[PDB]
């Protein structure tokens, strides 16, 4: 699988990092992928450029 | 948040039930933003369509 | 520009057309770019590939 | 639904506020979508790193 | 690197495979990434999906 | 059809364009399709912002 995650910007590089892995953890625990074919990107997004539920920042 | 998982056709709902537990577990916890907040999204296709390792997937089986 | 849009499959294709139609609209008026230069693309997929406000969908039935 | 837009930088952000706005109305106006299940992502670009129908910038 | 391709159904196997390779070649050449580093998907809607110069696509036919 | 790749950051200006150019020129040879209906979107991201085959800092999870 491929997961692509769309978070505010504002996590220090050490963090990010460690949400990948947990990602990668609980993808594998879940549906059983193993580690190496999981795939993970994160993109981060001002605050102003996102809305869920149709609410504006 | 918004959360995209591009994988095979053929994981149970349940799966994917335990699949969407997880991810918004991790993503509120990394950005403190509550469960309900975290769109998800699974997009789902035949094996043919991934390649991984620099190989074509087959059609998954269970 | 490009555009995508995921929802649960069901549409109908007039839908589709009132989507991409209103879409392109407001896509051109934002980035000055004529409608002709605005790609666009619906992404199906069955309910329970969709989790909103924390619990995974049915599979949309055209009324409903 | 979900909709993406990927368009060029140099938006203001009150413009890309009204144009979250009016791409949640134009969803709930074609499709029925309760505003308040319709998400949106814009992403900014350069012009350089975009083609739209095979056109290399410049 | 990870690449994705939204596009009709309705490409063979065949097409699918030349695809990527060429795909893979030219991101390989462009970022050092060998093929195994590379990933790919082809996510594939009818028709109807598709809106290109203002007009909504026919279905692909092979 | 919609190519998006997502690269690390570090090509030159001048390596992008060819890069889409490549891309626009690959998809017409294997699949035919003109490339007037061919769009394509270089999304660069930093090295930490991406894991291939559950890697982070070069190494599997």
């Amino acid at each position: 699988p491929f997961i692509e995650c769309h978070i505010a910007t504002g996590l220090s590089v050490a963090r990010k990092q460690q949400l990948i892995r947990d990602v990668i953890d609980v993808t594998n625990k879940s549906i059983g992928s193993d580690p190496k074919i999981i795939n993970v990107l994160l993109v981060e997004h001002a605050e102003a450029n996102m809305s869920i539920s149709g609410r504006i920042h | 948040p918004m959360i995209s998982c591009d994988m095979r056709y053929g994981r149970t709902d349940e799966q994917k039930r335990a699949l969407s537990a997880g991810l918004l577990r991790v993503i509120s916890e990394a950005t403190g933003e509550p469960r309900e907040n975290i769109f998800f999204v699974i997009r789902e296709g035949s094996g043919i369509n991934f390649v991984e390792h620099g190989e074509h997937l087959p059609d998954y089986v269970p």
